[PDB]
């Protein structure tokens, strides 16, 4: 059941054509339903009504701030789910605040939310798969890639920033490792963003410049980065989930991988992937 | 780590 939603944001115009410049996001309607997507960062602000009562913020790691009062989080989230915004709009949403609100977290701290994500994940409705998103970075710590490594081995198809230091990715966490879907970001000129990383870690590319999304305060912001095309990945992925069945966790980023456009991109340099993210739209 |  293909439907389309006209006047979206061209990042979702981007993923469900193989040619640039639709402003119309085409389909299936099951949209990610029966999955459930895992938004680590600085919290979901769930009553936001672009979420349609599919979002609930349920846990913490930072002292007495359970709520976002930062931004991020709620952007993200709008991006894989919001009836507006988001990719799959049936998908259920969850938040797991591991970065304060003035944007920072201790990688034991987000350790702690990845495992939390992981357990939290087996006492929720996800018939049809559970997918996750961290859209942040730091340095490179063999800690960090080994919690976000051991995610994947559970079984939840976890996405996550290249970074937006126009540098090889290898150099960060949990970007460098080897088993997470990482994401570059895209251009609407099929550019890849001036800030965006690559590499060889680099696993996709997706709408990452002036997206449109959910903000806190009951808003929308229009804001650049490689956390703006995480989840356009993880929403890409519950989709695909609820639409094909899910494959696996890394099977997961290796079906979206061959789903996507290729050479299509600028600005990918040699070593680094040319695939942009296809929904598999058949009038696409 | 920060939000990107
Ligand atoms: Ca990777």
């Amino acid at each position: 059941a293909y439907t389309q939603q006209p006047g979206a944001p061209w990042g979702l115009g981007r993923i469900s054509h193989r040619s640039k410049g639709s402003t119309t996001y085409e389909y299936d309607t099951s949209g990610g339903s029966g999955t459930c997507a895992y938004v680590i960062d600085t919290g979901v602000e769930a009553s936001h009504p672009e979420f349609e009562g599919r979002a609930s913020q349920i846990k913490s790691f930072i002292s007495g701030q359970n709520t976002d009062g930062n931004g991020h989080g709620t952007h993200c989230a709008g991006t894989i789910g919001s009836k507006t915004y988001g990719v799959a709009k049936k998908t259920k949403i969850y938040g797991v605040k591991v970065l304060d609100n003035s944007g920072s977290g201790s990688y034991s701290g987000i350790i702690s939310g990845m495992d939390f994500a992981v357990q939290d994940s087996k006492s929720r409705s996800c018939p049809k798969g559970v997918v996750a998103n961290m859209s942040l970075g730091g340095g490179k710590a063999q800690s960090v890639n080994d919690g976000a490594a051991a995610m994947i081995r559970a079984g939840v198809f976890l996405a996550v920033a290249a970074g937006n230091d126009n540098a090889n990715a290898a150099n960060y966490s949990p970007a460098s490792e080897p088993t997470v879907c990482t994401v570059g970001a895209t251009t609407s000129s099929d550019a890849r963003s001036s800030f965006s990383n690559y590499g060889n870690l680099v696993d996709i590319f997706a709408p990452g410049s002036n997206i449109l999304s959910t903000w806190i305060g009951g808003t929308t912001n229009t804001i650049s980065g490689t956390s703006m095309a995480t989840p356009h990945i993880v929403g890409l992925g519950a989709y695909l989930a609820g639409l094909e069945g899910f494959p696996g966790a890394q099977a997961l980023c290796k079906r979206i991988q061959t789903l996507s456009t290729k050479n299509v991109l600028t600005g990918i340099p040699s070593g680094t992937v040319n695939y942009l993210a296809f929904n598999g739209n058949p009038s696409g | 780590a920060a939000p990107v």
